[PDB]
């Protein structure tokens, strides 16, 4: 599954 | 009707139910203070037993209104009201310290209210008393936190500039200032019907037009810190500094410790946000335009968190040693050989520096020459390798400690009369004279606090003493050409000096980490836990002193049973100090590695500006830089010359430095922005989980 | 409603009518808890105001 | 007006000497240490 | 290691959920 | 040895400053002298305890504050 | 107990200044409930310990700096 | 109390070996009560809460 | 213990009593 | 124990609540 792969979102959008 | 099991636990328990403008303005009166001015009288009546005048009892107990109805028409240029305000105490304040001394929100704001106006001439709130306290370490000594946030809103209003034209800076000026008008939002004028509410001229001037109250509307949260910091940085300022200026008032207030520690924790991130040597020694330089170097200031408030970094013990490192000299240790090669030419060098040094001193300061083109170093740090020019000054100070303070105990081995009473005026008594009170000149200007060169904390200045005077007052005892006391009298103490302040001698060898071993943090250590609970201890334990020890007199002054049941008293006491006692150094030993042995770096870091730039000279040449420079001029450097080279090589840059560097540290701060104040916008969510999620479980 | 979830039982000692244990003080309480969960549920969906922040 | 109330608690204090011409890189600075020869 | 990115980044993936 | 050091490092400032605290208000509650001319020949602990007009006005709206704030913070801890 | 023990220091901690510390803490007509003479009649070294509560003592105790003239 | 006994009936083990006892305890707890002045210094404060615990 | 602890401490317990025993030379001289 | 199931297979549902959206 992937063995390196992780979802990611983002962190960003602050003020 | 009783009272519940809530009712009768908690609740209250009992049942409850001149003139002269010294007491006109004390009580508050308004009209009876004008009627007596008029008369005539005097604005600064003093009263003796504490020297209080007429303008300031009104500071005093919190009625201002007299100080608005002073300005009506008793004061004209806004001198005079500077010598009225800030007339003297008997213990040193003015208007600002005694309306700070206790918490008087209500008149500490109508001197604030007066300063950003420029009614006064003088910076009010930053001078001093007899004490040495602040118009802002006052109300932090008693703990007046209303009057602190005040105090804290208008030193973070005089960091933003007045002459700046911005939008982000004239909109966080406008958020201070409100946030002292909001804070008195109450209390109008002497005179009624007046619109005036506190702050309206201060509102006026600052170019700022907006287009259920909570806890974070009305104080100084990170979120307003942050604000500053960016708001700094537009203006153009070191965001090193702001920031090291910004926690250094928050330690002051000493009831901000949430942020002092966020404070803290932004000047490491910064720091690593850096990547390489070069773009470190960009946001900690000083160039031309804002010359403030941060370098200098954290290690005059000594911040530890600052200077054991990574990265600022590698701009140090680069410059006081940058050859590997200190790890020539570690290995089977390097000792043999590089403490082989150790010995050669200073033997090199010994046989060659005072030739080089009297060059030095005379017509010579070899003063040319010893400025020919000091850019590059090698073994080209070795008199500038702020190592080679430390390893050669150290090498003639084991001389000195050799040399003392030399002195002791080989001694007793059956010498003649030249034994005085020695060839060796009198070399080692020359060298206690250039220790004591060395301390001197150690002391006005650096400063008072900066000199008193490091633990060995003492040791280096008392050594210094208990020589000097050796030789001189011996040709006061003992017989060379003088009378006979008790000559013990001549012979015992030999030790003294003997004692701190060896005690002073320590210092050797301020480098080597794991023989470094505990000397440290050996001198944390020996400042701090002996002289505490040791009172405690003498006033416990005159009571069992006194009490064993009064036993025999009139049998084996009445003093077995006293001693076995005394047996548990004393086991009851080491109980106590045994878990007093192992508590101590827990408080330094986690900062073993920040307590280290930060001592290492205050003689890698103690050693780095003084010169290659003077552990004996105190005596014997001095008196040839007097002579030099008087037929030309003293100890002006430390501070013409600016701690190091990256600093201000003429031309096309700096238009690259400042192009680099808008790639440091600017990729730190959007790293900043990014953690405060998950704690704007953090304190979200009964609100955000809600919705995910309604769109679903 | 914690304490008669914790007796559960004692039919006192009779026939009497079961007498849950508590039936005269849940009772004397005004309280519905489906008018009361509603009022809740919803007035929280409009991000505040159900009770007090 | 002008020590503007950490001008005097952080900017540089002592009085520098104005080189003409100094390059602070790191090759073309130590032309006074080491010869051009 | 997802459990080292769901911890500290929890507010970032209940925002997204939103939009 | 290692009994009390559970206690000096945990728990020596907080017995410090609460034997302090029990000292300063044995004070604000105490009668006139000493041994000393005690031979010879009700009151609120605080003055800020009970205001009574405006002074009561806004400490209400100052818990209010506070506590409305708090109460808000353990909701989401 | 232990977050009952710390409820009552995070309390505490939320106050910012002093006037927000004299004012959970006093009795007013409505409830004449005093905490500050539960803390000492419970022996209570939590909140007593606290340094907004070790303020509001020494305001009423010294209230001149007396005890602070001595670090000179 | 029993230095006012002392001009009476002699028998000093049994009466004179009590009274010197009782003020060696009259001072030892008086010097005790000495450490009481560091109650409101930091630093020593500490000491005496641990002596105490 | 022999590694870690004898050779950064027996240097500066050496370092002490070199000091005492000669300030107690001087005080038995 | 039906948590510890889910304990291990967060990369394979928070990557599908990450494409239903
Ligand atoms: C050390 C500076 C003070 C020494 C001078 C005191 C000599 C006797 C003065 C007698 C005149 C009485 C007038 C004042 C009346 C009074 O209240 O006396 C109480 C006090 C004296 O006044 P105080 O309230 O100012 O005493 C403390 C003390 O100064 C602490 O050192 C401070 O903590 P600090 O070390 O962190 O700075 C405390 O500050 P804080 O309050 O914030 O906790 C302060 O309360 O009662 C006494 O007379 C006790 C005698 C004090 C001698 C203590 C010797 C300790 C030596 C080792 C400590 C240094 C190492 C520090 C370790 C962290
Ligand atoms: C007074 C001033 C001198 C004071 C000197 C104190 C030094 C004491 C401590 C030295 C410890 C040695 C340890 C060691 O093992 O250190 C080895 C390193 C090796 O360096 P490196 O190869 O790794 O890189 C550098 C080569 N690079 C630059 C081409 C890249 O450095 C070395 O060799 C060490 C060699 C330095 C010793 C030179 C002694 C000469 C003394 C006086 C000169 C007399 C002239 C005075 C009159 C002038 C007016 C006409
Ligand atoms: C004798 C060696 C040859 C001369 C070279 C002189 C170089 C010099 O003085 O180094 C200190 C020396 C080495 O000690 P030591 O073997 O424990 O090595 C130190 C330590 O082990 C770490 O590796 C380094 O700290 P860190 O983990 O990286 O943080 C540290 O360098 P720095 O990073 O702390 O700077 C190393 O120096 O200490 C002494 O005991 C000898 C005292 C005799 C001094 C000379 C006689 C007065």
């Amino acid at each position: 599954g992937a063995a390196l792969h992780e979802p990611t979102w983002g962190v960003d959008d602050g003020e | 009707k009783k009272p519940s099991d809530y009712g009768c636990q908690l609740h209250y328990k009992h049942a409850r139910v001149k003139g002269t403008l010294i007491t006109a303005a004390e009580l508050g009166l308004v009209d009876k203070y004008r009627d007596l001015k008029r008369a005539g009288q005097d604005i600064l009546t003093c009263d003796w037993p504490y020297h209080y005048s007429s303008i300031l009892y009104a500071c005093y107990g919190n009625q201002y209104k007299i100080l608005q109805m002073v300005e009506r028409e008793f004061v004209g240029s806004t001198q005079e009201l500077t010598a009225m305000h800030t007339t003297r105490c008997w213990v040193g304040k003015n208007s600002a310290m005694v309306a700070a001394y206790q918490g008087h929100l209500e008149t500490m704001l109508y001197i604030i209210d007066l300063d950003m106006q420029g009614k006064f001439t003088e910076d009010l709130f930053k001078q001093r008393d007899v004490m040495g306290k602040n118009a802002m370490m006052w109300a932090a000594s008693q703990g007046h936190t209303d009057t602190i946030e005040v105090l804290l809103v208008r030193s973070l209003y005089r960091l933003l500039p007045e002459d700046c034209a911005d939008p982000l800076v004239l909109k966080t000026r406008w958020k201070l200032v409100s946030l002292l008008a909001d804070l008195a939002s109450h209390c109008r004028d002497y005179d009624p019907g007046c619109s005036r509410s506190f702050f309206q001229e201060v509102l006026a001037s600052i170019k700022y037009d907006p287009v259920a109250v909570k806890l974070k509307d009305v104080h100084i949260t990170v979120r307003t810190l942050q604000g500053v910091i960016v708001s700094a940085y537009r203006a153009g300022m070191n965001c090193m500094g702001v920031i090291m200026y910004c926690q250094s008032l928050l330690q002051q207030a000493r009831y901000f410790d949430d942020l002092v520690a966020q404070l803290t924790a932004w000047e490491v991130k910064l720091l690593d946000t850096c990547r390489n040597k070069q773009e470190v020694q960009a946001i900690l330089a000083p160039t031309e335009d804002d010359p403030s170097e941060p370098v200098g200031y954290a290690l005059a408030t000594f911040d530890k968190a600052f200077l054991s970094h990574k990265f600022v013990q590698q701009i140090f490192t680069e410059k006081w040693d940058t050859m590997g000299v200190t790890d020539y240790t570690k290995s089977l090669f390097g000792v043999v050989w590089g403490g082989c030419s150790l010995v050669v060098a200073f033997a090199a040094w010994a046989t060659i520096c005072p030739l080089v001193v009297v060059a030095r300061s005379f017509l010579s083109p070899v003063q040319d020459f010893m400025m020919r170093g000091k850019v590059i740090v090698d073994s080209r020019f070795p008199w500038h390798v702020p190592l080679y000054r430390w390893l050669l100070t150290q090498c003639a303070l084991i001389t000195f400690t050799v040399l003392l105990s030399y002195l002791v081995f080989s001694f007793d009473p059956s010498d003649p009369v030249p034994a005085s005026v020695a060839p060796l008594n009198t070399f080692l009170a020359v060298w206690c004279a250039a220790i004591l000149v060395d301390e001197v200007q150690e002391y006005v060169e650096e400063g008072r606090a900066e000199y008193m904390s490091s633990g060995w200045n003492v040791m280096d005077v008392t050594m210094a003493l208990s020589y000097i007052l050796h030789y001189i005892l011996r040709i006061i006391a003992v017989r060379v050409t003088d009378n006979l009298n008790i000559l013990l103490v001549v012979n015992d302040l030999l030790a003294a000096a003997a004692l701190m001698a060896w005690f002073r060898m320590v210092s050797v071993f301020e480098l080597s980490s794991a023989i470094g943090p505990l000397i440290q250590m050996m001198k944390q609970m020996l400042i701090k836990d002996v002289t505490r201890f040791a009172l405690l334990v003498l006033v416990i020890l005159l009571g069992f002193s006194v009490g064993m007199e009064a036993l025999f002054q009139e049998r084996v049941t009445g003093v077995i049973f006293y001693l076995i008293f005394a047996i548990v006491t004393a086991i009851l006692l080491l109980n106590l100090f045994i878990a007093m150094l192992a508590d101590t030993y827990t408080r330094v042995s986690t900062q073993a590695m920040v307590e280290f770096r930060y001592r290492k870091a205050k003689l890698m730039a103690s050693y780095s500006r003084r010169d290659f000279v003077c552990p004996p040449f105190n005596l014997l420079h001095l008196v040839c830089a007097a002579v030099g001029n008087g037929l030309p450097v003293s100890m002006r080279k430390n501070e013409t010359v600016p701690l190091f090589s990256w600093y201000f840059p003429q031309g096309e560097e700096m238009r690259q430095v400042v192009v680099l540290q808008r790639r440091v701060v600017d990729d730190f104040l959007n790293s900043n922005r990014v953690a405060l916008f998950r704690e704007k969510l953090n304190a979200e999620l009964p609100n955000l989980v809600h919705e995910m479980l309604k769109q679903k | 409603s914690l304490l008669a979830d914790l007796a559960s039982h004692c039919r006192d000692y009779d026939p009497g009518c079961s007498r849950s244990f508590f039936q005269e003080v849940l009772a004397s309480i005004k309280y519905d808890p489906v008018e009361g969960a509603r009022q809740e549920e919803a007035a929280a969906a409009g991000g505040g105001g159900s009770a007090r922040e | 007006k002008k020590p503007s109330d950490y001008g005097c608690q952080l900017h540089y204090k002592h009085a520098r000497v104005v080189e003409p011409e100094s390059t602070t890189d790191d090759g073309m600075k130590r032309l006074k240490d080491v010869g051009d020869k």
